[PDB]
């Protein structure tokens, strides 16, 4: 075998410990360099100006902040969507001062997921598994495509991604909703139902089988033990668990099939999450949830508030708080 | 006058299945 | 002319949902088949017809 | 298999339509009634689209008494008039 | 029993939820909260 | 019944038209039928258009995604966009609508009545999934179909009327396009260029020159591929490379469709030269832009002086540099300093926005468009509020452009996920594990363990 | 044979509703609780208490309509039908809130009939009690939100209404007074649903995807029977996929089912124990390190002192007309804005 | 900063080629059951 | 508008584009009508 045969071996290997794969090949020196660039970046980066407004946002841990507030600032608004690597600035300084870091993490992060995703594929594909869990994760990964790709594409700036920070991140949610009213699209509702949804079906198939499980151990050891690794007998009674669940509810509204059961584990918080994914993307372009300020009007056309008018109030005070100094016209428009 | 043509076309489908249902038809 | 348009046109609405509801009803029928190509034959060909017919006298009502 | 009769066997039976066709309409109409007859307003105490304010007035009939909540609805009801 | 075909009934149904739902979303733009 | 129910053909009817993947007749059927569903949509939504549509407002005020595709051909509008003859809208949605009887018919023939299976009736239609030559062939005759519509465009630009140029002397009219742009370095340029802000790949063609001759260098390459494909068979490298089945090239298709969906989304987002802003109203960048303008024409009214004026920041309240030096407008639109539109460009010169034209030669119809532009910016509610989210009922208006690219983000995604679905379902099948591990010879318990 | 056995009897026999003695209190306290919600959404104002509409009568949709709670001025008060408020005036009880508390006392003692049906149904078949074991979670959030912090604070007007605006009313509300998102126990809490969802996720794909080719359908529900003894997927290859792409798989089924149960379960109990501590204000709102240092140096700017000026316009727009008993007459000069807008 | 920017594009080029060649190199062929 | 002598055709034209989703719900009448087989 020449070189090349033997290299793509390698790299095919389902023998590797962990495996690299052709997506591999891509996902590993991206997600390192993401990795590498965060790690440093969330310590150690000096001040950036978000804004573009000269008004320099703290991020890093080495300039005052703690793990909670910390975070990789998004590059400065004045770049906008243009692409701001290391070369273009004529120092490390003013990429640092611009935000660069932040560019170059998503921009890593996100070739570096995608890859991770081929890379589920690509490894069921050599163990002879059926393919669909690079499906399962395409839920996460549009979301966070979402909230670092589309979102700035759609406001026309990298300054509008989230931040890579805890305190970062609530930021950019209450401002999505000053600007676009997420809690009352019916996209970010069923991404709450899939996510809701998805804890209540995670805890609910855990406890039926948990508590259907076939006693193989004493009191004094873990039931945990009662199940070895390979083998063939099912470690649960899925009768005893269905005519549980079917008499808590009622008989048609329990799983008997252990396939429909897990298929609709999977379904549920993915096609919810999706709808998440999509709900960011697309008021990414603007289109926003219900407006209902001033929908109840009284026969002498006062208007009488409802809840959402209650909203439109707290809305309206993030609204004329955020990005306090830049500003300069009556309209928030991008 | 809108909420009319709705309802012959609304029922247009459902009749199309129903007559092959009573004829024996190859659904 | 001004009446034989729409009569024409409300031929040609009626006749598209006798065309809608008869076709697959008679495509599904295979049985008393013979008899129902020629009136598939006689209805599309009489509903081209109406679109030319239509179609020209639009150039006369517009 | 707990010896009901199956719902698939009950609402395809016509005996189950006999009876149906009659008591859900009727049940819609009721309900319908009960609006526009103007029941509803009076059995909840809600407010028809003219009687949220008086005629000049911009302010709420909120409550402020806990034990005297029920007559200030009642003097907030009465300056409707 | 068996007389009335279960996917008419189906049907009818899923018409007649049809027609209140859009009831309902008519009734967003006249009206009553419909802002106007 | 042939493949009718799940035991026969081993799919349930919820997967049901996986039944009709070795059925070449009843799937020329589904086809056909389908196409008749696109056509009659696209007639009957282009009917209903019309019928709402009011001459006296824009049509980005209105809800139309179909009339301005056809007002962007040249038909129906005159100078600046305003409609002089609303009867081609007529022909076009009643020409579709027709032909989508005529495509029914012959998708429920197929479907319902016609052979099942092709490959009896004729050798010349029925195919084999794995038969690669016969499927390059099929390829080759829908390129060539696909190049001849390509060069139908050009036909209409050059030959049959022209097509609306927002960009053309004294605002956007209908402009008979004469002299496309041929050159391939102009033309295959923009393929290399940046995706990224200032650069823009495609989205950024900003003549009719350009994208008549691109759609010249397009219809001939999709003929020249067309005939290509009749004419060879898959060398062995592609032969090795792809999976060869009905599911594999419906998952290639799923991959493109998605991709291109993520490309017209951007399209309409940006580009205001195929999409012209008096049809589809401004782009987001476009009423960013219009807002600065606005206060800058007010403000100069009232006296100020725009160059000198400082912002809260420190940086110009109306103008300031952009990253390379360009004069650009200030505020949150610094972001948007790419944008061009043939209202703003005018008023720049050779470094950007001209102070000395902006003091003097802003024109009335620039202070209205500007106003128009910055009171219709694609931002509103799902059940079409105008404005922010903050804003009260009153404005009825989504843009176009919201409308549009949020659909085909939508569109894209998903068929992104049917793409990732179908090419691993078809690589899975075509190794034979798709229905599950063999609980004979299990792969992974031949391996060796990992620890 | 005593007459507490026979009602035994017919109490536990196997029908369609299994109706329990649990039953005895779950099924009117659940029914009341979702037919007072439908009844008040459908037909009851909120006018006199808030100065909402908030029913479906008024022009509310259903995003809007809410049974909201009763004025600030009713304190902690039951509102019990006949009690001094309403003095057995149903018209009146509706009109002060009332609907609220009978929501919310009968829907908390479904909740515990709720639980108590999920243990002896699972006494009564012989499996473990688990399930009502992870119900205690939902139980502790309601308890916790509904009841124990408004309890904390000064009359049930600031619970949350039962409502879907009305909700989200009450979340904006935590992140502008309370600073919500900021405190450990409401993280604990997001990593427990969302971790979750993942496992929910993750768990149904994994099982999907390392199924055995149990028949000849390829669509593969119809292979599976539940009185078959063996495991309808591969673990040893479901192990083998995650331990190669993430580092770590499960190797154990009932590890793996047990943390499905304990994951979401302790999130919500998390969120409880902070719910319960903004009951007394007690609230992670400020990093005291950081507003010294933001007090000292008005260069240093953080995402954390963003967001307390978010917090800050949030009380400032929303009071007055959020807690119209307050009587806040806020002038507009005195409103926090920044620049332009 | 060019010859970083050179670096940068040698190794995007080095790792992208790999991909594209790799899965070039008779990738259907690599799985457990038809290696064909 | 429409050409005005197709004016008594609005109320049909007003529906005309919701017609293909009626086509999406007709595949699962006809499959009810098989029993989904
Ligand atoms: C298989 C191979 C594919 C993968 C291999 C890796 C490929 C890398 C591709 C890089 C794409 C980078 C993303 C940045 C896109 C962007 O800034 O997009 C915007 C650009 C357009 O850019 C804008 O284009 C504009 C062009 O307008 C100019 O020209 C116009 C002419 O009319 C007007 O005059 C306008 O005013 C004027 O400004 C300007 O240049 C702007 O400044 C510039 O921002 O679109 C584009 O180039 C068009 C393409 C955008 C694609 C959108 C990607 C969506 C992907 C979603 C993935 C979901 C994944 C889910 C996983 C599960
Ligand atoms: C478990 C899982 C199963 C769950 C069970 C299901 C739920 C069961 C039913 C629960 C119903 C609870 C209703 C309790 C009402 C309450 O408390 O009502 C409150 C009253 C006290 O009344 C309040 O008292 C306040 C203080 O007033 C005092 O001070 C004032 C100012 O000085 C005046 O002087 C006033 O006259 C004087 O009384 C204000 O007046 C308030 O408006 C008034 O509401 O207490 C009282 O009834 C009783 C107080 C003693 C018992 C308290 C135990 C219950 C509360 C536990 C939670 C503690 C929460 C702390 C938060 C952490
Ligand atoms: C664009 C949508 C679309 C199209 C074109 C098709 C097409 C097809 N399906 Mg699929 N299918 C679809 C969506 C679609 N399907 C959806 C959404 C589902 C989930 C419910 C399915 C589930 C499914 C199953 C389970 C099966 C199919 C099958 C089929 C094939 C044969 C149907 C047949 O002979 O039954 C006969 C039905 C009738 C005779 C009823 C009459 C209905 C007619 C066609 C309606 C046309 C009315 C129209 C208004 C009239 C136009 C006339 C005018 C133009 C002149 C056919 C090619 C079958 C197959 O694959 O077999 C090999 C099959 O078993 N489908
Ligand atoms: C994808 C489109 C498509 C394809 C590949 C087929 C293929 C077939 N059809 Mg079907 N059919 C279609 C659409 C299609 N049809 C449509 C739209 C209708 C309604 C009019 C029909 C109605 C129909 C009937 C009644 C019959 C067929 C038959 C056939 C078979 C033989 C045809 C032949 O040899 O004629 C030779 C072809 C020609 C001499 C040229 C074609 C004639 C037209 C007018 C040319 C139009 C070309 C132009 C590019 C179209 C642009 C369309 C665009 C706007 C969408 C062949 C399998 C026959 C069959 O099933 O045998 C058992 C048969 O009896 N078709
Ligand atoms: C719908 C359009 C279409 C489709 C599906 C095909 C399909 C095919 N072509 Mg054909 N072809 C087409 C149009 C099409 N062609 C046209 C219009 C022409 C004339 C230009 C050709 C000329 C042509 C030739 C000369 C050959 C093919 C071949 C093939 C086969 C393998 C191609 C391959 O490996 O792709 C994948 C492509 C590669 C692996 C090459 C590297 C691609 C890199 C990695 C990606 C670069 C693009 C990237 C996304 C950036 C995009 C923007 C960029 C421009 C900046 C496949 C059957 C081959 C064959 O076997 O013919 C017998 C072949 O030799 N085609
Ligand atoms: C050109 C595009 C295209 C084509 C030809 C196919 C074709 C196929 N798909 Mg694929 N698919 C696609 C895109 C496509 N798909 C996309 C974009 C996705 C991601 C969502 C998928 C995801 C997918 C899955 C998960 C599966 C398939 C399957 C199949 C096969 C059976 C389909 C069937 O019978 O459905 C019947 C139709 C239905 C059951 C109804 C679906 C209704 C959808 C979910 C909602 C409708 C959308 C609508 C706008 C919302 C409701 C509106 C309301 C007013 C009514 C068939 C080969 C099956 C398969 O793998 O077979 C081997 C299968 O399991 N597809
Ligand atoms: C369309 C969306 C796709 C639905 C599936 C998404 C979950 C992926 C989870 C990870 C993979 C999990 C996993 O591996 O799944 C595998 C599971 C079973 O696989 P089989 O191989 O048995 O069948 C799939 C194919 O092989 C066809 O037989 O797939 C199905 O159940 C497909 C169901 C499609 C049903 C038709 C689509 C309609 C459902 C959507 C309706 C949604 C209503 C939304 C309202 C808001
Ligand atoms: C253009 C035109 C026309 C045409 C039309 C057409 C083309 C039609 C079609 C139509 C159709 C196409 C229709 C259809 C319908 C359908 C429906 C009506 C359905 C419904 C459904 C439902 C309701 C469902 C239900 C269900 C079931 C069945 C089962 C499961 C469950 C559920 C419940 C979901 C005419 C002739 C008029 C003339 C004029 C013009
Ligand atoms: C196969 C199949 C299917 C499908 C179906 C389809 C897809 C079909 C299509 C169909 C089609 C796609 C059809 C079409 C039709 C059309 C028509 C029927 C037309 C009409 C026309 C007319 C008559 C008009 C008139 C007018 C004029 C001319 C002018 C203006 C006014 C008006 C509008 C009146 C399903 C799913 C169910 C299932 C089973 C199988
Ligand atoms: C019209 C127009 C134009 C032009 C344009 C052009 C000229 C275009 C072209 C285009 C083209 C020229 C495109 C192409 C595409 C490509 C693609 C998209 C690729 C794909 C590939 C793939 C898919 C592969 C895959 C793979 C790998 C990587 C490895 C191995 C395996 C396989 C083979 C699977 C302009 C702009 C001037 C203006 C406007 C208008
Ligand atoms: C409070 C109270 C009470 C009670 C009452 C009751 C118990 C009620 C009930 C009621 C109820 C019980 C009601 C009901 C209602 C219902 C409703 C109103 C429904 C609706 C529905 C709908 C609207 C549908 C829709 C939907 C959904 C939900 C989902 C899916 C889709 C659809 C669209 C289908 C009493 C006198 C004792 C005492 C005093 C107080
Ligand atoms: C992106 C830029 C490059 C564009 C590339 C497009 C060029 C088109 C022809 C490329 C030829 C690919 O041809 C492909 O080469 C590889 C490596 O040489 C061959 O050789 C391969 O043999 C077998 C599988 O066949 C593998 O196990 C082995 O490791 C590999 O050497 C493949 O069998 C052949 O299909
Ligand atoms: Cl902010
Ligand atoms: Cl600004
Ligand atoms: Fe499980
Ligand atoms: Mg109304």
């Amino acid at each position: 075998a020449n070189l090349w045969e033997r290299f793509c071996n390698w790299v095919t290997s389902t023998d590797n410990r962990l495996y690299v794969g052709w997506f591999g090949v891509i996902m590993i020196p991206t997600l390192l360099a993401a990795t590498i660039c965060f790690v440093i970046a969330f310590i150690a980066a000096p001040p950036v100006d978000i804004d573009g407004i000269r008004e320099p946002v703290s991020g890093s841990l080495l300039y005052g902040n703690n793990i909670i507030t910390g975070a990789v600032v998004p590059s400065s608004n004045a770049i906008g969507l243009h692409f701001y690597p290391i070369w273009e600035a004529a120092s490390l300084d003013e990429w640092l001062y611009n935000g660069g870091p932040y560019q170059l993490i998503i921009f890593h992060f996100l070739l570096g997921a995608s890859c991770y995703m081929g890379r589920q594929w690509e490894l069921s594909y050599r163990l002879g598994m059926r393919p669909w869990i690079c499906v399962a994760y395409s839920a996460p990964l549009a979301s966070a495509f979402a909230v670092f790709l589309i979102y700035p594409i759609g406001q026309g700036s990298f300054s509008d991604g989230m931040p890579l920070g805890i305190s970062g991140t609530f930021n950019f949610m209450i401002v999505f909703q000053a600007e676009h009213n997420i809690l009352m699209h019916p996209f970010h509702q069923l991404g709450v139902a899939g996510v809701f949804g998805g804890a209540l079906f995670c805890a609910m198939h855990g406890s039926l089988v948990t508590s259907s499980l076939i006693r193989e151990t004493t009191e004094t050891e873990s039931a945990n033990y009662g199940y070895k690794f390979g083998q063939e007998e099912e470690t649960y009674n899925i009768v005893a668990a269905h005519g549980y669940f079917g008499r808590l509810i009622f008989q048609y509204a329990s799983f008997n099939n252990s396939r429909s059961l897990h298929f609709f584990l999977a379904a549920w918080p993915v096609v919810g999450v999706w709808f998440a994914a999509l709900g960011i993307s697309t008021m990414a372009f603007n289109l926003n949830g219900f407006n209902f300020n001033h929908s109840v009007i009284d026969a002498k056309g006062n208007v009488i508030n409802t809840w959402a008018d209650i909203i439109n109030r707290a809305n309206l005070g993030m609204e004329v708080m955020h990005e306090r100094n830049a500003h300069n016209f009556p309209l928030d428009l991008a | 006058a809108q909420l009319t043509m709705i309802a012959m076309i609304g029922i247009a489908g459902p009749m199309i299945i129903f007559l092959l249902a009573v004829r024996r038809g190859n659904l | 002319m001004t009446i034989l348009f729409q009569l024409a046109l409300a031929a040609l609405v009626i006749l598209s949902f006798v065309m809608v509801i008869g076709v697959p009803v008679a495509y599904a029928s295979p049985q008393d088949w013979d008899r129902s190509k020629q009136l598939i034959f006689l209805g599309s060909g009489l509903w081209i017809a109406l679109v030319l017919v239509v179609g020209v006298l639009n150039f006369f009502v517009v | 298999t707990t010896g009901e009769r199956p719902f698939s066997d009950i609402i395809t039976s016509v005996r189950y339509w006999v009876i149906h066709s009659i008591t859900i309409p009727a049940l819609f109409i009721a309900g319908w009634l009960f609006v526009s007859t103007g029941l509803a307003y009076d059995v909840f105490g809600t407010p028809r689209p003219d009687s949220y304010y008086a005629q000049e007035q911009r302010s709420i009939p909120l409550v402020t008494d806990r034990f005297e909540a029920k007559q200030q609805v009642e003097t907030f009801l009465e300056q409707l008039k | 029993g068996g007389r009335i075909p279960l996917w008419i009934v189906a049907t009818v149904a899923g018409m007649g939820v049809i027609v209140i739902v859009g009831l309902f979303f008519y009734g967003a733009y006249a009206g009553l909260g419909s802002s106007l | 019944a042939t493949n009718r129910d799940q035991e026969s053909s081993g799919f349930a009817w919820w997967a049901g038209n996986a039944r009709l993947i070795n059925l070449s007749g009843k799937l020329l059927g589904a086809h056909v039928a389908h196409a008749g569903l696109i056509v009659f949509w696209a007639g009957a939504m282009t009917l209903f258009e019309l019928a709402h549509f009011i001459p006296e407002k824009p049509m980005y005020e209105q809800g139309l995604i179909l009339i301005p595709h056809i007002a962007t051909l040249g038909w129906g509008v005159g100078p600046g966009g305003e409609v002089v003859d609303t009867f081609p809208f007529f022909v076009v949605g009643v020409v579709h609508l027709i032909s989508s009887a005529v495509l029914g018919f012959g998708g429920v023939y197929h479907a319902i009545r016609g052979p099942e299976t092709l490959e009896e009736y004729s050798s010349f239609f029925g195919y084999d999934w794995k038969d690669k030559n016969k499927m390059t062939t099929i390829l080759g005759f829908h390129l060539i179909v696909l190049g001849i519509g390509a060069l139908l465009l050009v036909a209409k630009a050059m030959f049959f009327g022209g097509l609306y140029d927002t960009w053309a002397p004294g605002g956007g009219d209908v402009r008979v396009i004469t002299n496309p742009t041929l050159d391939p370095r102009v033309i295959f340029g923009y393929l290399l260029k940046s995706p990224f802000g200032g650069e823009g790949w495609i989205v950024s063609v900003n003549n009719l020159e350009d994208v008549v001759g691109g759609h010249i260098w397009i219809g001939l390459i999709c003929i020249a591929g067309g005939i290509w494909h009749i004419l060879t068979t898959p060398f062995g490298w592609a032969r090795r490379a792809f999976i060869w089945s009905g599911e594999a090239y419906l998952s290639y298709s799923l991959g493109a469709l998605s991709m291109m969906g993520f490309i017209a989304t951007c399209f309409v987002w940006f580009n205001n030269t195929v999409y012209p802003s008096e049809f589809y109203g401004p782009t987001g960048p476009e009423a960013s832009q219009a807002q600065a303008m606005t206060f800058l024409i007010r403000d100069q009214k009232l006296g100020a002086n725009v160059g000198s004026a400082q912002g809260p920041t420190g940086l110009g309240k109306y103008l300031m540099r952009s990253p390379t030096g360009e004069i650009i407008f200030g505020g949150e639109t610094m972001r948007f300093w790419d944008f061009r539109g043939p209202w703003l460009e005018p008023l720049r010169g050779p470094n950007g926005l001209d102070l000395n034209k902006i003091k003097n030669d802003i024109q009335p119809w620039q202070e209205r468009r500007a106003a128009e532009y910055m009171t219709h910016a694609p931002l509103g509610s799902l059940n079409s509020v105008g404005g922010v989210a903050t804003e009260i009922n009153s404005v009825n208006f989504v843009s176009p452009r919201s409308w549009l690219a949020t659909s085909h983000f939508v569109l894209a995604f998903f068929f992104l996920v049917g793409h990732l679905w179908h090419a691993g379902r078809a690589r899975a099948a075509a190794a034979g594990f798709e229905k599950g591990i063999d609980r004979e010879s299990e792969p992974v318990l031949s391996m060796p363990s990992l620890d | 044979r005593g007459w507490f056995d026979i009602l035994d009897d017919w109490l536990k026999r196997d029908r369609f509703v299994f109706v329990g003695w649990s039953g005895i209190l779950l099924f009117p306290c659940a029914y009341l609780a979702l037919g007072g919600w439908l009844t008040g959404t459908t037909f009851v104002t909120s006018w006199y208490t808030h100065g909402l509409a908030s029913s479906y009568l008024e022009g509310c949709n259903f995003l809007t309509v809410a049974v909201s709670t009763p004025a600030n001025s009713m304190g902690h008060s039951l509102l019990l039908l006949w009690g001094p408020e309403a003095q057995g005036d149903f018209t009146r009880w509706c009109q002060l809130g009332g609907l609220w508390t009978f929501i919310a006392l009968h829907g908390a003692f479904g909740l515990i009939g709720f639980m108590l049906r999920q243990f002896e149904i699972a006494r009564l078949v012989g499996v473990r009690p688990y399930n009502a074991i992870a119900f205690s979670a939902p139980i502790a959030v309601f308890v916790s939100v509904f009841l124990i912090y408004p309890l904390g604070q000064s009359s049930w007007f600031f619970a949350p209404s039962f409502g879907v605006a009305a909700i989200f009313r009450f979340l904006l509300f935590f992140q502008g007074f309370h600073n919500w998102t900021l405190n450990p126990f409401h993280m604990m809490g997001v990593a427990g649903v969302l971790g979750g969802a993942l496992l929910c996720a993750i768990h149904g794909a994994t099982v999907e995807n390392t199924l055995f080719q149990d028949g000849e359908g390829a669509s593969t529900f119809r292979a599976f029977n539940p009185t078959q003894a063996e495991e309808t997927y591969s673990m040893v290859t479901a192990n083998r996929f995650w331990s190669q792409i993430f580092g770590i798989a499960f190797s154990n089924k009932r590890w793996l089912h047990f943390f499905m149960l304990f994951v979401p379960v302790t999130g919500l109990w998390m969120s409880a124990i902070g719910v319960v501590g903004l009951a007394l204000n007690l609230r992670s709102y400020d990093f005291i390190s950081q507003e010294i240092r933001a007090a000292e140096d008005p260069e240093f700017e953080t995402f954390y002192t963003k967001n307390l000026l978010l917090n800050e316009g949030i009380r400032a727009w929303m009071a007055p007309q959020d807690q119209p008993h307050e009587n806040f007459v806020f002038p507009e000069e005195v409103l926090p804005r920044g620049n332009a807008l | 900063m060019e010859t970083l920017k050179i670096t940068v594009y040698i190794v995007v080029t080095f790792f992208v080629l790999l991909f594209v060649f790799g899965f070039l190199s008779g990738d259907p062929a690599r799985n457990p059951k038809r290696k064909d | 508008k429409l050409p005005e002598a197709y004016a008594i055709f609005d109320p049909l034209v007003d529906v005309l584009p919701v017609i293909p989703v009626l086509f999406l719900a007709l595949a699962f009448v006809w499959q009810a009508a098989v029993g989904f087989r």
